[PDB]
């Protein structure tokens, strides 16, 4: 169950940890693209799962409206199986449970008419935190929260930036502007080439980044308001 | 339901001569006009400093800074040379006239009204309005602090408005004689109708018709005013050098941000994190592309100012002639026949308003 | 200095330029975070066991304060070659992140890791980038790390089909293919083991024992530093000339406050000719601004010698108030100081009257020798 | 094109094109400058005229002879006999293939001899007014005769000897 | 950029460039100062017509 849809103007982040004001500094770097295809995946099993592995390349930017708690972890490597390194993320009420212990398999939910992580046997870094996942509730259901996460890893490291945006009423990623701030930045050398996503018992968007040159406009509060491809169109 | 579209270039609408044997036409009809014409004057000063820009604060970059003869000393002649005679193009164009003339007390010369450009006592800048508009639309601090300091000029902007205001009330009441010896006093009209002499037209002309000719002045003069205020790009041409030098300025503070094939651009990092003796290698580099880099602004200023030196220069002799008496060359003192022409101040340039003579209606005739 | 900066004793009446002036910087200040937790150098140095040649043991250096004086302890130090950064200046200074890799070798090859450098250990086992910054050290270990009969635990690829890219494990105990035998693991004639061991006993001498190396790697950008040196902190002086080194970002300043609204995760500041403007203090997380230090160019308004040897200077565009530089004594001369806009004017007074103008200075004023 | 002229499609030589600055982003302005002021100098020569006037049909000018610089409509390029001779006294391609382009002006000699011709028909009808006010008919003898009343020669002079006048201009043009 | 390898092939091409850069710079200074006596003769040419 693929759809598709217009990912309009979208995916924009703070490339560098530097201030600037009243400038319209140019950069290339791994962006979104405007006006690309973005694929609307469907699933569902609360009627094991109904979800292959999804390919991972050059990042994913992945944007959900959930209601609590129903998507909460990710999982990223190579073949995932206990013979090489793979990545977990869990986002529970209070912590985050990040780890790079070597596993194949960490869940059995079996709905009726936990499990995580079966097998860990070298585990290594872990950077357990604040939990990524919270929203405020305004005791109305008239504004649907949308969460934007980006995810990337260039010589090192692991790049995070994610946003919360309430501004959503009732529609699909909306027409508008809105950055990204970095979240995490934590160090791992393992090599990473698919993703998977995870899903609560008892509303999903994958993007693709590709190498392009982008040129942004600052205020003079130092947040991005507006943003140019330099490939998209003659004008541009 | 617009598109764009592309067409062949016209030159204009074809006219049709009737030429014959025996065949003239004559005018019955004339129209006064003013024109307008801009010329920039003189640039901006500027100085540059070898050391604290090639080698900043640093005793051990600036002991390497010999060895390549005296590179420093010739630059920083050919920018005073440039700031002298910069200095000197406003001196030329304006210090026309020995002394001040003061613009009399009561103002009524023949009917003409002369005070959309005669000084305004009520503004304490004592402008005309004219030049209100003229001033109304013509990182600084960051290019201080590299050794690039920007020099004032020699004349303030108020009292080149005192040698513009001299001119215009010397030429009001005394004709073109204060030019050559000492001003001479006469009327208004009496000296329109000298100007119409010029032009091959009898004087008896003027005083038969004087009220309409000054109505006629003082409605082109009204719309001067508009016009400029609403031309979207009317002083294009000051704004054009203002534009460059702001360009090459920024431009050349750009370049020290740039690696020239080293491990780094900052002279500290470079001195911090190794020690002398293998120092002299990154340090060269840097000096030789900030040396390559300086010695192509200073070039291009060079050839920058020869040609506003050749405006400067045409900018005196309209001034000297068009000003200082009637011009019988023609098409330079304006589109028609010449009768008078008046100066405004702007900022790094001059405004000339020239009033021209042109025939409004014709008929057919028969001659021999 | 007029008579010395164009060549003559008599120099004719006008002004002139002679040299520049700068504000000199009073204190010096540096800042740095409360952490003092010890590095684990001291653990890597001093082992038990290090591992092969082919499969180096790769550690990261978190954040603490590192001094690089407890290695010293190793006394030898065969050799300690450091290609990115001079090795004294090794205390003050300030790194992103930082690898150590340690591992065993023979005394012919020690030579053999570097930059730019080919062999069997430099393209089989382990390959530097060109680029490479950081540091080298290695120590004798033949009399505390060899047996009689021998050591067979280190072991050294000699065979592989291609080249070795930088920071690249080839741990891989795969069958050497040559000759024209299709090899199934047979690992006969023509299909060799790539690994080869070696032998260590006292009765070797040096280039046939095994020496200890480690390898340090630094990167050096701007980014929140967490490996810093033994540097002690200083105190904050504002509004005066001084010199600062905060967490790397050396150089001169006045330090003023800032009404600037940084982001929590931002920290430098910059400019649109990209230079630093604002900086986050590390201990108070305040926004502090840094304004460059008054200077500019002098002149000199002479008679000419023929007349007189008297003169006066025309400090280009400094307030009089307060940074007339107050090395010839002419620094605020009692009734002689004059606030013009081109400057500050010592030596000569400002009478009310006009006359013609003989030297100019600047928006209109002029200097000469009028008698009383 | 510096990144043609410099590093011929080699995307390694253009890595190394960097970390020396703009040095290509001033010499584009340089050339663009040239260029805009090469076109605006032909505009300032040639454009004196705001309207185009044509030669009469019947050419009879006090016995004047113009035909030696009057348009020839028998030739198609639309040419005065002079301008033939003007014309035809005064490893392209490769240069083509190494970065260097060459543009074409913004008038083609084609319009550019409209606007001689409108010059130079506008001359002998009208006299010196087209270049003030609206273009006044006038006799060629009559405008010689003011000609020669500019330089302090009486006009009787001209209309006394007439034919010698002409057949000298014919000679002398000849 | 066929007979070398990249990691050493960055010493050749500098010189390369560098030359290049010079002989193109010779070249446009030249053509300034050529079109500065050009406009100085079509001003002329202008005021003669
Ligand atoms: C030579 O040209 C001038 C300028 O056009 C002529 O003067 C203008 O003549 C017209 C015709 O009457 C005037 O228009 C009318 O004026 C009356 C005045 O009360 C007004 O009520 C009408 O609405 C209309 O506008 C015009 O005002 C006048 N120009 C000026 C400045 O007075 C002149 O007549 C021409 N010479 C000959 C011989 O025709
Ligand atoms: C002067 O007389 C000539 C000839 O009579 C006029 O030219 C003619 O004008 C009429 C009326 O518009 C046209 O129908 C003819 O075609 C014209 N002849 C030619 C050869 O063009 C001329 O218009 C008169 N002058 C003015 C100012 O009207
Ligand atoms: C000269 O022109 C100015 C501007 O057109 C005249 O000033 C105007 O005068 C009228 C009547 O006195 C006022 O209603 C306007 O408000 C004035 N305009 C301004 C901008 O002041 C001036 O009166 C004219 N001179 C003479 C002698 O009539
Ligand atoms: C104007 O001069 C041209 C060229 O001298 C004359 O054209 C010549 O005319 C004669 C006699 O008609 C011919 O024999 C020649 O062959 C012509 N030469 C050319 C090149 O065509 C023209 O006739 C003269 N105009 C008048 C009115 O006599
Ligand atoms: C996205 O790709 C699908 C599959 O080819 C295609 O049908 C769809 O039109 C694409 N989206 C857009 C906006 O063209
Ligand atoms: C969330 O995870 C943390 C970390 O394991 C744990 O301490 C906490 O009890 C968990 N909370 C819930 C509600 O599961
Ligand atoms: C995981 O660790 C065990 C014991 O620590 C070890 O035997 C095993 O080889 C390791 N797995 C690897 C290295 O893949
Ligand atoms: C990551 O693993 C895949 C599959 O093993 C491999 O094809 C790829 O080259 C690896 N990438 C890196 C950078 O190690
Ligand atoms: C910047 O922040 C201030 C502080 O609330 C706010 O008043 C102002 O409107 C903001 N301006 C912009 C352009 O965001
Ligand atoms: C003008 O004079 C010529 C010369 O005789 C004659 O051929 C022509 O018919 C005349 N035209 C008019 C309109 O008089
Ligand atoms: C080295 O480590 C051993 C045990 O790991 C310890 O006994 C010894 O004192 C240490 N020596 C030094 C100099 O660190
Ligand atoms: C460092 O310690 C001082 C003293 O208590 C404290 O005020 C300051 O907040 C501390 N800063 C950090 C970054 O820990
Ligand atoms: C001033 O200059 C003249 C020039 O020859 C010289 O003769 C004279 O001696 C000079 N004055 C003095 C006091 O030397
Ligand atoms: C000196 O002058 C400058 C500008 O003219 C001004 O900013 C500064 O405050 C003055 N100094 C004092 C002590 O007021
Ligand atoms: C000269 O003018 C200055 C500025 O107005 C004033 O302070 C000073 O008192 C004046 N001196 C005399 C003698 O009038």
């Amino acid at each position: 169950t693929q759809s598709y849809t217009n990912s309009f103007t979208r995916g924009v982040y703070y490339p560098d940890k530097v201030f600037r004001s009243s400038v319209l500094h140019s950069t290339q770097d791994l962006f979104l693209p405007f006006f690309s295809n973005v694929t609307w995946f469907h699933a569902i099993h609360v009627s094991r799962f109904d979800n292959p592995v999804l390919p991972f390349n050059d990042g994913v930017y992945f944007a959900s409206t959930e209601k609590s708690n129903i998507i909460r972890g990710w999982i990223f490597g190579t073949t995932l199986d206990s013979k090489t390194q793979s990545l977990l993320i869990v986002n529970n009420a209070t912590n985050v449970v990040i780890k790079v212990c070597e596993f194949q398999f960490c869940n059995d939910p079996f709905l009726d008419v936990l499990r995580v992580y079966s097998s860990a046997n070298n585990c290594t870094f872990e950077y357990v935190s604040q939990p990524f996942l919270m929203d405020l509730e305004g005791k109305q259901g008239n504004f649907k929260n949308l969460r934007e996460f980006v995810f990337k890893n260039i010589d090192g490291y692991f790049k995070i930036y994610s946003k919360h945006t309430p501004v959503n009423l009732g529609r699909d990623l909306p027409q508008g502007f809105s950055a990204l701030e970095p979240l995490v930045d934590l160090p791992i050398g393992i090599n990473i080439t698919r993703f998977q996503t995870l899903l609560a018992l008892h509303a999903y968007y994958v993007g693709y980044l590709q190498p392009r040159t982008f040129l942004l406009k600052y205020n003079e509060n130092g947040t991005i308001t507006d943003a140019v491809d330099c490939a998209l169109d003659p004008l541009s | 339901s617009q598109s764009i579209i592309a067409y062949t270039m016209s030159l204009g609408a074809e006219n049709s001569v009737a030429y014959s044997n025996n065949s003239i036409a004559i005018p019955t009809n004339f129209t006064i006009s003013v024109t307008t014409e801009i010329l920039p004057v003189s640039m901006t000063k500027t100085s540059v400093d070898c050391t604290m820009y090639i080698c900043g604060d640093s005793t051990e970059c600036s002991n390497l800074l010999l060895q390549y003869g005296s590179f420093c000393t010739q630059l920083k002649r050919a920018l005073t040379g440039i700031a002298v005679e910069q200095d000197k193009n406003t001196q030329e164009v304006f210090a026309q006239v020995k002394q001040i003339y003061k613009t009399p007390p009561i103002k009524y010369f023949g009917g003409f009204n002369f005070s959309q450009i005669l000084p305004d006592p009520s503004k304490p800048s004592k402008r005309s309005p004219i030049e209100d508009l003229l001033f109304n639309k013509v990182l600084i601090c960051a290019q201080k602090f590299n050794g690039l300091t920007v020099l004032p000029p020699l004349l303030t902007d108020e009292m080149i408005a005192q040698y513009t205001s001299a001119l215009l009330a010397g030429t009001i009441t005394s004709g073109w004689t204060f030019g050559a010896g000492p001003a001479l006093q006469i009327p208004f009209p009496m000296q329109m109708a000298y100007r119409f002499n010029g032009i091959g037209v009898t004087q008896n002309v003027l005083y038969e018709n004087q009220k309409l000719i000054a109505n006629q002045f003082n409605s082109a003069i009204g719309k001067i005013q508009d016009s400029l205020s609403s031309t979207p790009s009317a002083l294009g041409k000051l704004q054009d050098v203002v534009n460059h030098n702001a360009q090459a300025l920024n431009t050349l503070v750009k370049q020290l941000s740039s690696k020239f094939g080293a491990i780094s651009s900052v002279l500290n990092d470079i001195l911090s994190r190794l020690d002398p003796p293998e120092a002299e290698v990154q340090i060269d580099r840097l000096i030789t592309g900030r040396l390559q880099s300086l010695q192509t602004y200073v070039t291009q200023q060079l050839i920058r100012a020869a040609e506003i030196r050749a405006s400067a220069n045409l900018a005196a002799t309209k001034m000297s002639e068009c000003v200082l008496g009637q011009s019988k060359r023609v098409d330079f003192c304006g589109k028609g026949y010449h009768l008078m022409s008046f100066p405004q101040s702007a900022p790094h340039g001059v405004v000339f308003l020239h009033v021209t003579y042109v025939p409004a209606q014709e008929k057919n005739f028969t001659t021999a | 200095e007029t008579k010395c900066t164009l060549k003559s004793f008599t120099v004719e009446k006008g002004i002139y330029q002679t040299s520049n002036f700068r504000v000199q910087p009073t204190e010096s200040i540096v800042r740095f975070p409360n952490i003092t937790n010890l590095c684990p150098f001291h653990e890597v140095f001093n082992a038990t066991r290090f591992a092969s040649v082919y499969a180096w043991n790769r550690k990261r250096i978190s954040n603490c304060v590192a001094d690089y004086s407890v290695l010293y302890n190793f006394a030898p130090f065969f050799a300690f070659k450091c290609y990115g950064v001079s090795p004294t200046k090794l205390n003050d200074l300030c790194f992103t992140n930082v690898y150590a890799d340690s591992f065993v070798i023979r005394g012919n090859e020690v030579s053999q890791i570097a930059p730019g450098q080919t062999g069997n250990i430099a393209d089989y086992n382990y390959k530097l980038p060109d680029d490479f910054t950081g540091c080298v050290i290695a120590w004798n270990s033949n009399k505390l790390d060899s047996k009689v009969s021998g050591n067979y635990n280190y072991l050294y690829r000699l065979f592989r089909k291609s080249k070795l890219k930088p920071f690249e494990r080839d741990i891989s105990t795969e069958i050497y293919q040559a000759g024209n035998k299709p090899c199934n693991g047979v690992a006969g004639f023509n299909c060799y083991f790539p690994l080869q061991s070696y032998g260590f006993r006292p009765t070797y001498g040096v280039g046939h024992q095994p020496y200890r190396v480690v390898v340090l790697s630094f990167e050096l950008l701007h980014a929140p530093a967490t490996v810093c040196g033994p540097k002690k902190s200083t105190n904050l002086v504002k509004n005066k000339c001084v010199n600062f080194n905060f967490n790397g970002l050396t150089g001169t300043g006045v330090l003023t406050e800032s009404n600037k609204k940084f982001l929590p995760f931002q920290q430098f500041g910059r400019d649109i000719a990209d230079t630093t403007d604002a900086v986050r203090d590390p201990q108070t997380l305040e926004i502090l601004d840094i304004t460059p230090c008054s200077f500019g160019g002098v002149s000199v308004i002479t008679p000419g010698t023929n007349t007189s040897n008297q003169v006066a200077v025309l400090y280009q565009g400094v307030n009089c108030t307060e940074v007339p530089v107050a090395t010839w004594r002419v620094y605020s001369t009692g009734s002689n100081v004059f606030q013009t806009r081109a400057g500050c004017l010592i030596g000569a007074e400002y009478v009310n009257n006009s006359y013609e103008c003989d030297i100019p200075i600047g928006a209109g004023i002029c200097a000469s020798y009028q008698t009383q």
